C-alpha cells in the first residue's frame, strides 16, 4: 500500500501506483550462560497459557533477511499492515 | 449405433413359462433377433398411422391399426385409460417384476359417476394475420485506522528521525523509549522500520540504517509495549542490516562496520529478552549465522557481520562456533601478508574481520589455556591471535588489580 | 486486514489435563502425587507440552525459594525425577532450564527452620545430586 | 479422556464496556500527551511559572499571517 504505514519510504522512492551445523551445537545447553541462574544465598475452557506469534513461531522470517542487495534470490513486494487482534493493548 | 435387439435371457425366462427345461444359447439368439425384428417393423408402422393421421403422440390405436395391417391377431384390452405399473418381487434369488392386479365389486361399476356427454365437431374462423402481425386476440399466442492526535504523532516522530537535525532525532528517540500509550502505533512503527530497512537496496544509505537501529533500540527500552508480537518484523530487519554485503555508498570510506556491531548487540539483546523454547529465536539466528559464516564464498563484510553476531551472543557460542574454524584465519592471511592485488577493498575487510576475531578470541582463549601462555601464539594462527591473548591476560590482571 | 484469532497449541483435554497434574504434583495428597509422577513417567504424548512443564519447574524454584519451602521442593524435584526417565519425550533441549533449577536445590541456603527438616534438606541435596548425576 | 481425542481453545476476548472506554480514553490521554511534550520540546517553549520546561511545556505561540484561515476553516470533513 503506497499510502499506508512507509509511504514516507514510497514517496522517497518515487514509485506511484495506486559439523558445526550439527544440531547439538545449536541447543541452548551448549549455547548459554546457564551457570549464572544458580541461585546462590538470594535476597481450561478459554487459554490459561498465553499465545505465542505464529509468524515468528512457524514462519521463515529468515527469507526475509536481504543477503545480498545486487543478487537477491527471490523478488520483495510490498507489505500490508495485517494488524493482528490476538495481541491485547490494541483497542480493535 | 448398433442393431439393439431383446436381451437372449429374457427367451429363458419365456421357453420355461410354456414348460421348455433346457434351452440352448444358439437357440435363444435365434428368438431375438426374429421378435425385436417383429416389434421395429410395428413401431414403424404405428409411426405411420401417427404422421398420416396428425397426431405426434403415438397412441395406442395405432399398434392397432398396424397389428390389422400385418394380419396378426389384435391385443385386446389397451384402450382403457392406464399407465405403466410394474411390482419388483426381490425372492430367494429370484429376481423379477409383475402387474398385481387388483379386484372391484361389479355393483361399483354399475354405480360409477358417468362422465359428462361429448360435443360435435365444429367450425370456427378467425384471423391469423391481418396483412402483417398477428392480432391480439384470445385465439392467439400471447405475444483500525489511527485517530488524527496519535496520525500527528507517528507523523512527526517518523518524520524526526529522517535526518534533519539530531536534536529533534534525539528527543524523538527519547519519546519513542519513554512514552506508556504508543501501542496501536506499533504495528505502524515496524511496518516503517522494515520497509525502511528494506529501501537501503534502491539506495544503500548508511546513515539511515543508522538512524531506523536507533529507532529499534529505543523501542526496545520503552517497558510499557510488549515486541512478542512484532518481534518477526524486527528481526529480519536488524539481521539484514548485519550480514547484508553492501552496507554503503562509497564502501571503501563508510563505516558500515560500526552499523554491524551496533545491529549485532542489537540482536544479542533482541534474542536474550524474546527467546523462549516455543519460539527457538536464538537458535535460528545463529544457525543463519553459522551457515553464513562456514560456507565459504561469502564477502568479507558479511563474514564480519556473521562475527559479529556470534560473538555478541555470549561465550559459549565462540567457545563452539568460532574456536574450531580458527584455522580458517589462515585463509585470511592467505590473502592479507601476500596479495597479488593489493589496492583492491579485500584488504581492509580483511584485517577488520582478523581484528574483531582477535578481539573476541582474546577472553576465549584466557578462559581455556595455562596461565603461562609462553608460546601459545606460535601454537595459535599466524602467532597474532596469541599475542592478543597474552594482552587479553595482562587485561585480565589489571582488571583484578582494580578489583 | 485483521490476522486470523490464533488457537494455543495444545488441547483443552490437554491443557485441563496439565492443569490437574501440575495441581497434583504440588503433593497436597500422597496417592494424587504419586499417580501424576507416574502419568509423567509414562505418558507418551507429554511432548508439545513439555515446554510449560519445564517452565513450571523453573519457575517454581526461583521462587520457591525465596521462602525455603522444602515440599515445594521436595515435590518440584521429584516432578524433574519423574520427566527423566520417561523415554519417549527429548530433554535435552530443555535441560538447560533443568540443570539451574537442581543446583539451585543442593547449593543453596535454607531460608526455613535451619535444624529439623535438615535431615529432609540432606535428602533435598541427596535428590537433586541424583538427578544431577 | 485425552490419550486420543483433541479440541482447540482461544484466548480469553475482553468485551467489557468499562475497561474497553477506560483503555481507549487513557490510551488517547497518553498519546496526546506524548504528542504535546514532544513538541513543545521540540520547539520555541513558554512557560506559566519561572524556567518551567520539564513540567508543563507549552507550545509558544505563533503569529500568522493570516488567522481566520486556520481558525475558520473545518480539518476534517
Amino acid at each position: 500500500w503506497r499510502y499506508g504505514p512507509a509511504r514516507l519510504w514510497y514517496d522517497m522512492l518515487g514509485v506511484p501506483e495506486d559439523d558445526l551445523l550439527a544440531d547439538e551445537n545449536f541447543l541452548m545447553v551448549t549455547q548459554l550462560h546457564w551457570e549464572d541462574d544458580i541461585i546462590w544465598d538470594g535476597e481450561p475452557w478459554y487459554s490459561i497459557f498465553p499465545i505465542d506469534n505464529e509468524d515468528l513461531v512457524y514462519g521463515r522470517w529468515e527469507d526475509n533477511i536481504i543477503w545480498d542487495a545486487q543478487a537477491m534470490p527471490r523478488l520483495l513486494e510490498p507489505p500490508v499492515l495485517t494488524l493482528d487482534p490476538n495481541d491485547e493493548n490494541l483497542i480493535l | 449405433l448398433s442393431n439393439t435387439v431383446l436381451p437372449s435371457e429374457s427367451m429363458k425366462v419365456v421357453a420355461e413359462s410354456m414348460g421348455i427345461a433346457q434351452i440352448q444359447e444358439e437357440t435363444c439368439q435365434l428368438l431375438t433377433d426374429e421378435v425385436s425384428y417383429r416389434i421395429k417393423e410395428i413401431a414403424q408402422d404405428a409411426l405411420k398411422f401417427m404422421h398420416m393421421g396428425k397426431r405426434q403422440k403415438l397412441t395406442t390405436s395405432d399398434i392397432d391399426y398396424a397389428l390389422k395391417l400385418k394380419n396378426v391377431e389384435p391385443l385386446y384390452g389397451f384402450h382403457a385409460q392406464e399407465f405403466i405399473p410394474f411390482r419388483f418381487a426381490s425372492g430367494g434369488g429370484r429376481e423379477l417384476y409383475f402387474y398385481e392386479e387388483k379386484e372391484v365389486d361389479l355393483s361399483d361399476i354399475i354405480n360409477t359417476p358417468l362422465p359428462r356427454v361429448p360435443l360435435d365437431v365444429c367450425l370456427k374462423a378467425h384471423w391469423l394475420s391481418i396483412e402483417g402481425c398477428q392480432p391480439a386476440i384470445p385465439e392467439n399466442p400471447p405475444p483500525h485506522e489511527l485517530s488524527v492526535e496519535q496520525q500527528l504523532y507517528y507523523k512527526e516522530i517518523t518524520e524526526a528521525c529522517v535526518g534533519s537535525c539530531e536534536a529533534k532525532r534525539a528527543e524523538a528517540l527519547q519519546s519513542i523509549a519513554t512514552d506508556p500509550g504508543l501501542y496501536q502505533m506499533l504495528p505502524r512503527f515496524s511496518t516503517f522500520i522494515s520497509e525502511g530497512v528494506r529501501v537501503n537496496v534502491v539506495q544503500n544509505n548508511l546513515a539511515l540504517l543508522i538512524y531506523l537501529m536507533r529507532m529499534v533500540k529505543a523501542l526496545m527500552d520503552n517497558p510499557t509495549l510488549y515486541l512478542e508480537k512484532y518481534v518477526h518484523e524486527l528481526i529480519p530487519a536488524v539481521m539484514t542490516c548485519i550480514v547484508s554485503r553492501q552496507l554503503c555508498l562509497r564502501p571503501d570510506v563508510d563505516n558500515h562496520w560500526a552499523l554491524r556491531d551496533f545491529a549485532a548487540r542489537l540482536v544479542a539483546q533482541i534474542c536474550k529478552h524474546f527467546s523462549t523454547t516455543t519460539n527457538n529465536i536464538q537458535s535460528r539466528i545463529t544457525k543463519t549465522f553459522t551457515k553464513s559464516w562456514v560456507d565459504e564464498k561469502t564477502p568479507w563484510t558479511t563474514r564480519y557481520g556473521s562475527i559479529a553476531g556470534l560473538a555478541e551472543l555470549g561465550h559459549d557460542v565462540i567457545k563452539t562456533l568460532i574456536l574450531p574454524r580458527l584455522q580458517q584465519e589462515g585463509e585470511r592471511i592467505r590473502s592479507v601478508l601476500d596479495g597479488p592485488v593489493l589496492s583492491n577493498i579485500d584488504r581492509i575487510g580483511a584485517d577488520h574481520v582478523q581484528s574483531l576475531l582477535l578481539k573476541h578470541c582474546a577472553p576465549v582463549l584466557a578462559k581455556l589455556r595455562p596461565p603461562p601462555d609462553n608460546q601459545d601464539a606460535y601454537r595459535a594462527e599466524f602467532g597474532s591471535l596469541g599475542p592478543l591473548l597474552c594482552s587479553q591476560v595482562v587485561k585480565a590482571r589489571a582488571q583484578a588489580a582494580l578489583q | 486486514r485483521l490476522k486470523p484469532r490464533s488457537i494455543h497449541e495444545l488441547s483443552v483435554e490437554q491443557q485441563l489435563y496439565y492443569k490437574e497434574i501440575t495441581e497434583a504434583c504440588v503433593g497436597s495428597c500422597e496417592a494424587k502425587r504419586a499417580e501424576a509422577l507416574q502419568s509423567i513417567a509414562t505418558d507418551p504424548g507429554l511432548y508439545q507440552m513439555l515446554p510449560r512443564f519445564s517452565t513450571f519447574i523453573s519457575e517454581g524454584v526461583r521462587v520457591n525459594v525465596v521462602q525455603n519451602n522444602l515440599a515445594l521442593l521436595i515435590y518440584l524435584m521429584r516432578m524433574v525425577k519423574a520427566l527423566m526417565d520417561n523415554p519417549t519425550l527429548y530433554l535435552e533441549k530443555y535441560v538447560h532450564e533443568l540443570i539451574p533449577a537442581v543446583m539451585t536445590c543442593i547449593v543453596s541456603r535454607q531460608l526455613c527452620l535451619r535444624p529439623d527438616v535438615d535431615n529432609h534438606w540432606a535428602l533435598r541435596d541427596f535428590a537433586a545430586r541424583l538427578v544431577a548425576q | 479422556p485425552h490419550t486420543y481425542i483433541k479440541t482447540p481453545t482461544y484466548r480469553e476476548p475482553v468485551s467489557d464496556y468499562q475497561v474497553l472506554r477506560e483503555k481507549a480514553a487513557s490510551q488517547r490521554r497518553d498519546v496526546e500527551r506524548a504528542l504535546t511534550r514532544f513538541m513543545a520540546k521540540t520547539g520555541e517553549t513558554q512557560s506559566l511559572f519561572k524556567d518551567d520546561v520539564s513540567t508543563f511545556p507549552l507550545i509558544a505561540a505563533r503569529p500568522f499571517t493570516i488567522p481566520y484561515l486556520t481558525a475558520l476553516l473545518p480539518s476534517e470533513l
